[PDB]
């Protein structure tokens, strides 16, 4: 986790 | 001053208004008015149009209570949207008890309470810069919102272009002409998500902008077939909602959080506010995410604060200090969300800036680490405490918190726990379909 | 004994059966299996069939581990659906390490393990008489659940009545001919809701007869075109489903709890299990209750228990002794829901009884006087505590009770507690529609 | 309240 | 009871 | 990561 | 036979029955894990009672000579462009070249049961794969290890998973290819494998399996133009 909105891209 | 009565009175005599809407702010952020023909406006200005008081109380109001309605001048505002016969202005009026004396049950009220009580302590002004985010859903036929993003834009994108669309825009657009100073706008990192940052004021005036620009926001989103809503976390697996609060404190004009001799360019004063909302951050977390919503935004990784830590470069701190200095310096609370009462935010956190620094209390040190890498008991043994998790628990804090009760006094202390533990018990005991997905052919 | 292996050979001989279910228990409750063909009886029997025993951890398996698949021959049922071309017959097995050492993680060896502790005390059977409710709800015509009830019974009602349907009916007369012992039946309280009590019998096979309960009753209501859940609240503002459990210890073949001349006719050893079990209420509600939703039927106003009590006429107290008395006398244990693990739950429950008889325990006084009325800080200052409001809440008292972490053992414990973190993780961060319900359009 | 699930009828 | 036309809002 | 298949059911 | 018969009887039923190694993403994928015993005499050459693990020479040798050709071989165990996409990090299936006893998704598991029972599993093998031919080189593979007296590596007990590549390369764990094309690279240079299958086999199997990656490199699938015709 850590980093979910940055990559919700993919 | 902005306008006095002349002006006022000129103003409309030209405008040809028919319709003045005296508006207020009750315990849960709501906006309410009540309305009085043109003829009236002489009444209004002399401070005699009286009211049912206890609506500030919400829904847990028991008694009528009659209040007045003393008018602020330099909040007069005219309406864009005409009223076909006549057109409409408004004023944002304090709340005052038939002997004269303001309403303490009266957030803006108890805004201005707190407010003299920092010019007792040698401040002036108390300036904020707030940055509000909203999300803008798409209408159906029966106008009614769905859950479909009005755009898959990105963190600072050119994604709604020109030719047409491009609500946020129109909004900024708007807002200039209704006197809104914008600093700027941008895309936010979800898809249909925008922010718009105003230029910091005063607080009184920083919390009326706040509110006036929810209303026009969403009025002007209503125009172009779209809902725009301020809920915290509308969506799940989505970023979140945020109202960032950049706070600066002045005294005798200049800014007090300021020192060039001083490391990271902070004066002894900045590092005293910084300890008094670093103590009781725990506490008012009730005041400024005061739904259930409101805690499913603080999770992590959607760079949402989670921890009581300040950082000048962290990932979601609840303090962040902008590299900017000197008359710029700031402190910003990144926990606010849009869904807070401002009043009743604003009060708690000058309250907790100023028991920093009125006893002197020692900032703990700035965290650059990512604490997000190790787990809880790894970061329990220092300075580094957890966010209350629901409701609840933040409702609990807050009673727990001597100073915190004050900070918006006795009548808005009981009236705020009884609406709040209303709307858990409300919570608690319903039956969310996601448990019968989970439940109903498992068990 | 019932069975033989010899009886067990000639039966499926003649029945024809080509199919064979080891089933056996996980940790959530949910029976598992493993299936042979009739040829493989053989090895069946010798204890030989190996499987991969990780998968009674549940979701939060992580390494393949090799067991043994011990079965037990009473526990031999022929299936009346029969399936083709040959009929189906089941074993409920105990799990097996390599080594021939009984493994630690099974749920029912850890129940035989509690009751040799038991056995050490000096008793001799430990007797449980369930109780569970259960709602029927109609299918669509894709065959899956909907929220409509299949009828608008009440408390005792003859609302089914004759003329076809009478799903209770049928479910109870085909249990009957399966071999159960069912004493009595009738329409519960909510509409849709149906209860069927057993005989009391030994603790394993009372939680084998709750399994295969909970089995034949899905599957003969998906004959009758309906759904059968064991969910503790499918629906806000209804009663819920429990599964009160008869507890009733025995030494020498006599009853314990029973003395003729003592008051309220029960013995010193009946109330120090009461003692233990009000102890330790709080701390095994996480395995008696284990779903997020179990704790929405622990609210008040619904017959559930919501604090730690006991009496002989209250309105729904935890622990509640029926006037029956001699060989009949029992204590009933009322948080229970029908979603807990039989064999975890009659575990803690038998624990926590026996902690109570170990230690001589004074029980507090009963309660007579209806303690809903009183506050909660009115009856703090009592022995009345409340029952956790949470599953993370009852997760956390848990883990703290020492005693009741031995009652399931190391591995159950850890694994227990990281699939229920897990279940709660998942569940708090979710964005109900309720709450866009009430935050949407409001803010 | 401490009666709802029997006054559900009504 | 006694409150509720101010909570029918829940 | 490291458990997806497992923990798919959520 | 088997895929045979529950194709057939899944056409019965009205269901589609594939051996896919991985027919959708996120989802634990197919396997077709290989118990393999040798005997000798007719008693089983793996076991011995009084060795560590209740193992024999001969079962170390092969274990060798299984993890040595282990990347030669996948490209015939697993035989087509879907196979690497079941061979990914998360689904209990292996990507690591290990042996162990307990262990999460290792690619040589050994069972608990000794005595006749007494067996190696090679877990990467995939139902997709021809069964002869996956049959030949691992028994090559084995047999190599057993011929030249290879010594087994040590048994990895503690999660491979945890430490980055970088972080286990030091150790004897390697990687097993990552796509069809490098598995078919790995296979054509090792020597042994080659003969596993003799020339006839090696040649036409190499054509068919390149002419299957070019087919799949040069397409353009649905997801690319989900993630580049707007963004670009
Ligand atoms: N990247 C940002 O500044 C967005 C902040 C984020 N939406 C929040 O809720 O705090
Ligand atoms: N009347 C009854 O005993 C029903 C009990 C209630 N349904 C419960 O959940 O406990
Ligand atoms: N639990 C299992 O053994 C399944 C193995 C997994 N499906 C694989 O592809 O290897
Ligand atoms: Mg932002
Ligand atoms: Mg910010
Ligand atoms: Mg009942
Ligand atoms: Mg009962
Ligand atoms: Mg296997």
């Amino acid at each position: 986790t850590f980093r979910q909105g940055d990559m919700s891209r993919f | 001053a902005k306008y006095t009565r002349e002006d006022i009175e000129k103003l409309v005599k030209e405008e040809n208004v028919k319709y003045i809407r005296l508006q207020f702010t009750d315990i849960l952020g709501t906006i309410k008015n009540v309305e009085i023909p043109v003829s009236q406006l002489g009444k209004a200005l002399d401070n005699k149009v009286m009211f049912d008081g206890s609506s500030i109380e919400g829904f847990v109001r028991i008694e009528e209570s009659d209040m007045y309605l003393y008018p602020d001048l330099n909040t007069f505002v005219i309406f864009p949207w005409t009223a076909e016969k006549g057109k409409v202005a408004r004023f944002i009026c304090d709340i005052y008890n038939p002997d004269g004396t303001p309403f303490e049950g009266d957030p803006r009220n108890n805004l201005k309470r707190i407010l003299k009580e920092m010019e007792d302590l040698g401040f002036s002004d108390f300036n904020l810069g707030p940055e509000p985010e909203f999300f803008l859903f798409k209408l159906d036929e029966k106008g009614e919102p769905t859950l479909e993003l009005n755009d898959k834009g990105g963190y600072f994108d050119l994604a709604p272009t020109d030719l047409g669309e491009n609500c946020r825009r129109d909004i900024v657009l708007e807002l200039e002409e209704m006197g809104f100073e914008i600093e700027a706008s941008h895309h936010e990192v979800a898809p249909g998500q925008h922010e718009i940052d105003f230029k910091y004021a005063g607080a009184v005036r920083s919390c009326d902008d706040i509110q006036t620009f929810k209303l026009v926001v969403k009025t002007i989103a209503r125009k172009h077939g779209l809902h725009a809503t301020f809920m915290p976390k509308p969506l799940f697996g989505v970023n979140g909602s945020g109202m960032h609060c950049n706070l600066s404190l002045f005294k005798n004009g200049v800014n007090a959080f300021f020192d060039e001799n001083a490391d990271l360019q902070l004066s002894e004063t900045a590092k005293h506010f910084i300890a008094g909302i670093v103590k009781h951050a725990t506490s008012f977390t009730a005041v400024t995410n005061p739904t259930v919503n409101s805690y499913k935004r603080l999770v992590p990784g959607y760079e949402a604060p989670c921890y009581v830590a300040w950082s000048a470069q962290n990932r979601s701190p609840l303090i962040r200090i902008p590299a900017s200095r000197g008359i710029s310096t700031r402190v910003e609370v990144r926990s606010v969300d849009p869904a807070a009462n401002p009043y009743l935010a604003l009060s708690v956190l000058l309250a907790a800036g100023l028991d920093g620094i009125k006893n002197k209390l020692e900032a703990p040190a700035p965290i650059d680490r990512n604490i997000y890498v190790m787990s809880k008991e790894e970061r329990m043994e220092n300075g580094i405490v957890d966010l209350p998790a629901t409701l609840a628990e933040a409702l609990e804090e807050f009673k727990s918190n001597e100073v915190m009760v004050k900070a918006l006094g006795e009548h808005l202390f009981e009236h705020f726990i009884e609406a709040k533990e209303i709307e858990w018990d409300m919570f608690r005991t319903q039956v969310h379909p996601w448990e019968r997905e989970q439940y109903m052919s498992q068990y």
